[PDB]
């Protein structure tokens, strides 16, 4: 039993090396008469000539796999594709010694192919271990639009998800495209600070030189990129103090080969074991079926552990990319790549010399610029946000407490009156309340200046399926928050599971719950009989897309009760309660504070029943927040020695 | 005039070789009479199909190519992709095989696939579920190349849909030549799903359905659907199959190879027609196997950008940027009785046109009798216990927690001679028990309101109503307000007592 | 998907009782739980740790919060300090526990302030407390 293997290599003495090393696989591993051959043929400049002489060199012998390098001069995937598909056809596997490209490692495109060097899409991961090791979160990804690209996008992604994080944003440029700063200005204008690039050389010479010119080489900003980036065109226009990755081996033919060989060795003298083996069709011409075997030797050749290998064990994952590479993490250090650190597979070890990043600093710069303008979105609720018309010279009205002190005003810009009536212009009013003193209070503890500003079409915020629409989108506050309009909520915004998903809230500054209020005390809570068998006598709803809305949408057992709501929701709060005391509404159901401080200043009013859904206020910050645990602390001190219960005393008694 | 070459390579009957040549004179409906091509490879492995294509493209200035294979081939859409790749000739590929679509092509190829891509299958398939009310389903998947693809399919298929979707499990299954028969055979005898969703090829499609008949997982009770990868040669299929297996194909799935091959060379030349129109030129000709230019030419870009937007004959066949169809007119098939793929619905303009009010279960698994774990339940209409309403205006369907009930045909006046059903949507104590019972006991159940009689009265010897249609086999059981007594128990078996009742007298006290 | 879960008795919240020697184990909605401690009461083999079973307003979070995040967990009490005091820079308690990463979690009548949140992260609040005066009349 003679068992004939194949290679495609480019300088016909890398052919002499391939022999040299199945001779020695053809010692080490005992011949008997196993009698592994070894034949090649060298690269050709035409595909498809290419793919014609794989069919009558290596095809036509019995060849049980295909070995296929890549020529000195760079073509990227062009190369290797042909044999990929000759093989392919008939199962035969082809090993790829030095391809890095993704498409390689798509099975329903590139049935039978496997490579002993990892694509270009796990440079991810290794990135992924240095935003462990420096604790990193918000990251920009500036990925070429190519499918290399897409493929580390998707790569980073899925890994970032298991640690349930988000890259802030992701930048696609179209390949080859000059002039891409005005991408590169959004970068500027989000709060990250890391950005990492997936491009080729000359796309990462084109956004080096772009960068540099809008000042993103500066101190605070960290670059992560491959080998793709720090090598060619690239290097030289490489900003200083970049950080990149290099595989050991990577061009290293001989190693690879040998490496390959030996894998093959192994697997074919399992495969003999197997018994059932067949033949390799024995031509292309004629034969039309694939070897049978094909499928059942790829299965032995991935799982294979030779840890015997030049460049180390040789271990394949389940779409035959080399599992466990090792990379060099190269640092840029004056116009010199050197090496400051090894990826062993699983962790960075920094071993020699010091890094530099990008603005000369010699300390590790944290991945955030946090700014100190916050522009704050703000709804009008009566305790706790009253809203006003200010005096015809622009300034808010000079007031005075009951107890004698000034009452704070800030200057809001909010939509005068409803959507017709309103000459659609932000018209500066005066907001004050609750709210706005803890936001005074927390800006001076914080040390940030603010800009508060209304809701544009006074909601709180839902998720809502618009018809003909591909995904659903959050509205009011919300969707202010989400969209960049707002970055901070300082309001009444209640706490539930539904916002938590895509929002950071603090620690509550206020607990309450949901009640009912009803005109002139004869409902038992949301348990009463008429609240569960509605009738047009009995009309009760709440405020559209609030807190309340989706507390009903997400009961079955109340699906009849958020029926009848739905078809008699109400714009606002005030609205719904001038409703309840002008006798057109039965029973308004909503938060507890605001209930409770409507009953008591307005009288002719009362609460019913128990607090059925208890929660509380919290401020509403972007996922991931910086000082998401400032506010907080903030917010747990005003609680522990007297404010909100100051607060209280003042605005809702 | 248009040189369009069509290759061949589904065999067959060999006089029907003459039928190739005679395609000279036939083309004089369309515009800027085409110029034919015949070329037949008869083998279809990589080394004939490179050397049939190079002399074809040396030989004449040929404008297009028309590529039709056997269904079983797998690797030539690659072939041709790359062969497209390197030559820069716009192909079209017809019939079956090589028009799977291959997502992924090379940048400067035009393959331009005729087929339909997995996730408007799965969109179709999810249409179906949703007409019928199907929520719980179990996904069913081989080691073959493109599962992930299905999978991440089926997820953002069922996510992007406003019914509550229960996915009860997910495994993937090995199937092929021998193989691992074991751990197959376990896995399918925990597989606890009403309706199951299969993905694999061919051959693994034989395989699975002999090992789930082998399971009991065959027979009323369960629903299979499977895209167009699992069938192969619609005109015979196996005797593995079972009845009822539900897939989605192109509208061509009937045609004939002489009517694919005029479709895609109506596609060419309706594509040469208007870039000629648009441009003041006809298109120039493709080049040879030769060394290939490089940077794509803007008259080959262009010429593409007008090949791919064209509509002939009503139908349109406008093309994806991946190279596959958008929008087309898709039909969901189904196996009958007499083992023969016909026609169930249509899917036009992403609306669904369904033929069965309800889905048939006739198949003859009943072996087991406890294998059809399906029921049709008989109801009527009593305010505090079963409400029936008009479904949503919206989205049809019904409203949440509300199971769709179909009237029982219009038999009040339409006596027997009208199949369809009434679509309403039942809610209540008595649907409410039903619901629980369907979730405690693990059944599927047909609900139907009752048209004649209301509750039961033996009127000259027969029975009306519920105690009717379950007395004489029309309902396997009847939920509703229906009072246990002796007269009836006499004739059918009733369960334990769930709501206590009897006679009670009502006054006005005013 | 294993962690350490910290706690100690309170009374309303959790309740530690000795499983019947009869059955062996413990009635059904009641945790299995252990004694902090190591093997010194032990005397060789006998017991080498108490067991204990506890239930609660806490213990039936907790078993929610497994059943719903799919996690399994031991349980111990705490035997150094109750709940929290940083006594000359070194934590006593369940917070105590939780800093030192001897406990991957602490649950039980663990209030929120500001010095505790500076150490370690808490989660939302699941039952509202604070300071209350109590009166005999
Ligand atoms: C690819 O990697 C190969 C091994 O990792 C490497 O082969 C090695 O080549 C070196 C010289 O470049 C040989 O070392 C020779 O010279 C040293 C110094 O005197 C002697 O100590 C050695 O005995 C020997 O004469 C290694 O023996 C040789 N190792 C092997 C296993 O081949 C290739 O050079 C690398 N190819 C590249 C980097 O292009
Ligand atoms: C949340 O509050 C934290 C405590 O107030 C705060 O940490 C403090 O951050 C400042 C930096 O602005 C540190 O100041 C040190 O660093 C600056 C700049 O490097 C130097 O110029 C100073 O001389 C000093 O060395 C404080 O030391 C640091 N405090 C503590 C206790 O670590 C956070 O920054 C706040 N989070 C925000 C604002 O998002
Ligand atoms: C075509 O059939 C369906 O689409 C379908 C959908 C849901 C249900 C019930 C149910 C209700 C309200 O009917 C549930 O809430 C629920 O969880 N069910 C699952 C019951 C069930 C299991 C777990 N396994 C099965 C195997 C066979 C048949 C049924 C089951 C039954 C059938
Ligand atoms: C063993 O491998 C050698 C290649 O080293 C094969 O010899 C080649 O045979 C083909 C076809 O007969 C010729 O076109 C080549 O010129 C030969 N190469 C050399 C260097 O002589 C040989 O056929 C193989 N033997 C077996 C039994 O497969
Ligand atoms: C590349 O893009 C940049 C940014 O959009 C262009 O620079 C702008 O060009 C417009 C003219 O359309 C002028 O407003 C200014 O010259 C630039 N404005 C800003 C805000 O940058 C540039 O013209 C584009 N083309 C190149 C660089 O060749
Ligand atoms: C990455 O490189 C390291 C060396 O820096 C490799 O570690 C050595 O590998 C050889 C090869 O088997 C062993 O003989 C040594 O004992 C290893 N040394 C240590 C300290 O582990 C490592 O194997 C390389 N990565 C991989 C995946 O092989
Ligand atoms: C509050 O913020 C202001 C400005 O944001 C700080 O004022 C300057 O902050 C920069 C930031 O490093 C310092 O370099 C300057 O020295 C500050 N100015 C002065 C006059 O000291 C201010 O220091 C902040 N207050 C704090 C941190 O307590
Ligand atoms: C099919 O698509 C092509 C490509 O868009 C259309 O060609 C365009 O025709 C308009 C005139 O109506 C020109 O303004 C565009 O420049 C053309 N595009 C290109 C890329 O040349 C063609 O009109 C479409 N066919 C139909 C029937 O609408
Ligand atoms: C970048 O920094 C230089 C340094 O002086 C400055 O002149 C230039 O205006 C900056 N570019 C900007 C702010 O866009
Ligand atoms: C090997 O092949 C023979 C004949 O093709 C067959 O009978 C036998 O079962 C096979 N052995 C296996 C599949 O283990
Ligand atoms: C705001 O609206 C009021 C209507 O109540 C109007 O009187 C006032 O002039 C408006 N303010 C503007 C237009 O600045
Ligand atoms: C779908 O949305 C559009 C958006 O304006 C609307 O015009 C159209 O009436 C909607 N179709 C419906 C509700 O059927
Ligand atoms: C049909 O296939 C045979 C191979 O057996 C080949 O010799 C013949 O030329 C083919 N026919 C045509 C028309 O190419
Ligand atoms: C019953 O439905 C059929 C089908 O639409 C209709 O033709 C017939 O008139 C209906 N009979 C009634 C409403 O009595
Ligand atoms: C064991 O527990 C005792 C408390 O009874 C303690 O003093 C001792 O340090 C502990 N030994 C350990 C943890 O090794
Ligand atoms: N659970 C409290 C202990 C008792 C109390 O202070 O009320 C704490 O955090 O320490």
């Amino acid at each position: 039993k003679i068992v004939n293997i194949g290679a495609v290599l480019s300088t016909r003495k890398h052919e002499q090396m391939f022999r040299e090393a199945v001779n020695q696989a053809n010692k080490r591993h005992g011949s008997w008469k196993i009698q592994l051959n070894a034949t090649s043929v060298t690269h050709k400049p035409n595909a498809i000539q290419m793919a014609l002489s794989v069919c009558e060199d290596l095809i036509s012998s019995q060849v049980y796999a295909i070995l296929v390098s890549h020529p000195p001069t760079p073509n990227d995937h062009f190369t290797p594709t042909p044999v990929s598909y000759t093989a392919g056809f008939y199962r035969i596997p082809v090993l790829g010694l030095t391809t890095r490209m993704s498409i390689y490692s798509d099975k329903s495109i590139h049935l039978s192919f496997l490579r002993t060097v990892p694509p270009y899409s796990h440079q991810s991961s290794v990135w992924f271990e240095m935003m462990r090791v420096y604790n990193w979160n918000h990251i920009i990804l500036l990925v070429s639009d190519d499918h290399e690209g897409r493929a580390a996008q998707k790569r980073l992604e899925t890994l970032l998800e298991e640690r349930e994080s988000k890259a802030e944003k992701v930048l696609q440029f179209d390949p080859g495209t000059k002039n891409v700063t005005a991408l590169l200005m959004e970068a500027r204008e989000l709060e990250a600070r890391v950005i990492i690039l997936s491009a080729s050389e000359d796309d990462a010479a084109t956004v080096y030189r772009a960068a540099a010119m809008l000042n993103m080489t500066g101190s605070g900003y960290v670059w992560l990129v491959g080998e793709r980036e720090i090598s060619g065109n690239a290097l030289r226009y490489a900003p200083d103090g970049i950080i990149g990755l290099q595989l050991i081996n990577g061009k290293n033919e001989s190693a690879h080969i040998s490496d390959a060989v030996g894998v093959v060795a192994q697997a074919v003298h399992e495969l003999l074991e197997k018994e059932n083996i067949t033949d390799p069709p024995r031509g292309c011409v004629g034969n039309t079926n694939i070897w049978k075997t094909g499928p059942l030797f790829k299965r032995v050749l991935m799982s294979s552990k030779y840890a015997d290998g030049v460049t180390g064990r040789v271990e394949f994952n389940e779409d035959g990319d080399r599992k466990f590479a090792n990379y060099s993490i190269m640092n840029l250090q004056n116009r010199k790549l050197v090496q400051v650190g090894i990826y062993n597979g699983t962790h960075v070890i920094p071993n020699d010399r010091k890094i530099i990043w990008p603005g000369g600093e010699t300390e590790k710069p944290r991945g955030y610029q946090m700014s100190t303008r916050l522009k704050i979105v703000t709804i009008h609720q009566e305790p706790f946000v009253y809203v006003k018309p200010t005096m015809s010279d622009g300034t808010c009205k000079e007031e005075f407490t009951v107890n004698g002190d000034p009452v704070k005003k800030v200057i809001c810009t909010g939509p005068n009156d409803t959507s017709p009536g309103s000459p659609r212009h932000t018209v500066p009013q005066c907001c004050y309340g609750f709210c706005i003193d803890l936001l005074i209070k927390l800006a001076r503890t914080m040390n940030f200046t603010y800009e508060v500003h209304l809701v544009a079409d006074g909601k709180f915020g839902t998720q809502e399926r618009v018809n003909n629409s591909n995904k659903k989108e959050w509205n009011g506050m919300m969707g202010e928050l989400l969209s960049g309009q707002a970055d901070m909520i300082v309001a009444p915004l209640t706490i539930n599971n539904e916002r938590a998903q895509y929002i950071e809230f603090s620690k509550p500054f206020k607990y309450q719950g949901l009640t009912i209020l009803v005109k002139k005390e004869r409902i038992t809570g949301i348990n009463d009989p008429r609240l569960r068998n509605p009738s047009d006598k009995f009309i009760y709803a709440t405020v559209k897309q609030s807190s309340v809305d989706i507390y009903f949408r997400r009961q079955v057992e109340l699906s009849t009760m958020y029926r009848h709501m739905e078809k008699h929701n109400y714009e606002s709060a005030a609205e719904a309660i001038q409703a309840v005391r002008d006798n057109k509404l039965h029973a308004f159901i909503w938060d507890s504070a605001v209930l409770e401080f409507e009953a008591s200043q307005k009288c002719d009013l009362v609460t019913t029943g128990e607090l059925f859904f208890r929660s509380g206020f919290g401020i509403g910050m972007r996922k991931d927040s910086p000082w998401k645990q400032n506010v907080s602390l903030s917010i747990l001190k005003s609680h522990e020695n007297g404010f909100m219960e100051d607060l209280d005393k003042t605005w809702v008694r | 005039a248009v040189t369009v070459a069509v290759v061949f390579g589904s065999s067959g009957p060999l006089q029907t070789q003459a039928r190739t040549r005679l395609t000279s004179q036939n083309f004089l409906d369309l515009p800027l009479e085409i110029q034919p091509l015949t070329v037949g490879v008869n083998n279809t492995n990589p080394s004939s199909i490179l050397t049939q294509i190079c002399g074809l493209l040396g030989a004449a200035r040929v404008h297009g190519i028309v590529f039709e294979d056997n269904v079983d081939t797998e690797a030539v859409a690659q072939l041709l992709d790359f062969v497209s790749s390197q030559t820069h000739v716009p192909i079209l590929s017809i019939s079956g095989g090589s028009a799977v679509v291959l997502t992924p092509k090379e940048p400067g190829s035009a393959f331009l696939q005729l087929g339909v891509s997995l996730e408007q299958q799965l969109q179709v398939l999810f249409k179906v579920l949703e007409e019928y009310d199907w929520s719980a389903f179990a996904v069913i998947t081989s080691l073959h190349p493109g599962h992930a693809l299905f999978l991440e399919g089926v997820r953002a298929v069922a996510d992007a849909s406003y019914l509550s979707w229960r996915l009860l499990d997910v495994l993937t299954l090995e199937l092929g030549p021998g193989g691992p028969r074991a751990r197959t055979q376990r896995l399918l005898r925990q597989v606890d799903a009403p309706v199951l969703v299969a993905y694999c090829s061919r051959e693994e499609a034989e395989v699975l359905f002999a090992e789930a008949a082998q399971a009991g997982l065959v027979g009323p009770g369960h629903v299979w659907l499977v895209p167009n990868l699992a069938l192969g040669s619609t005109d015979a299929p196996p005797a593995a199959f079972p009845v009822g297996l539900i897939s989605v194909v192109t509208e061509s799935w009937r045609l004939s190879l002489r009517q694919k091959v005029r479709d895609g060379v109506a596609i060419l030349a309706l594509g040469a027609h208007s870039y000629r129109r648009q441009y003041g030129t006809l298109p120039a000709p493709a080049g040879d196997c030769r060394s290939h230019p490089g940077p794509v030419s803007p008259a080959r870009e262009a010429f593409y950008r007008h090949l791919l937007n064209v509509t002939w004959e009503g139908r349109d066949f406008s093309f994806s940027p991946g190279g596959y169809l958008v929008r087309p007119t898709m039909v969901v098939i189904a196996l009958n009785r007499h083992r023969l793929w016909e026609m169930v619905g249509r899917w036009d303009h992403g609306v669904l046109y369904m033929k069965y009010p309800v889905w048939p279960r006739y198949s003859t698994s009943l072996q087991p009798v406890v294998d059809s774990r399906h029921l049709t339940v008989a109801t009527l209409e009593e305010r505090p216990f079963v409400i029936v309403e008009s479904p949503d205006p919206g989205t049809g369907g019904c409203v949440p927690n509300t199971v769709p009930c179909r009237r029982q045909s219009n038999h009040t006046f339409s006596s027997g001679d009208l199949t369809p059903y009434t679509k309403l949507c039942c809610k209540g104590f008595c649907i409410d028990i039903l619901k629980k019972l369907a979730k405690v006991v693990k059944f599927s159940y047909d609900l139907y309101l009752v048209t004649n009689g209301k509750h039961g009265k033996r009127v000259r010897g027969v029975w009306n109503g519920m105690i009717g249609e379950v007395y004489y086999k029309r309902a396997d059981m009847a939920i509703g307000s229906l009072t246990i007594n002796e007269e009836r128990s006499e004739i059918i078996d009733f369960s334990v007592p769930f709501v206590e009742t009897g006679i009670s007298v009502m006054v006005s006290r005013s």
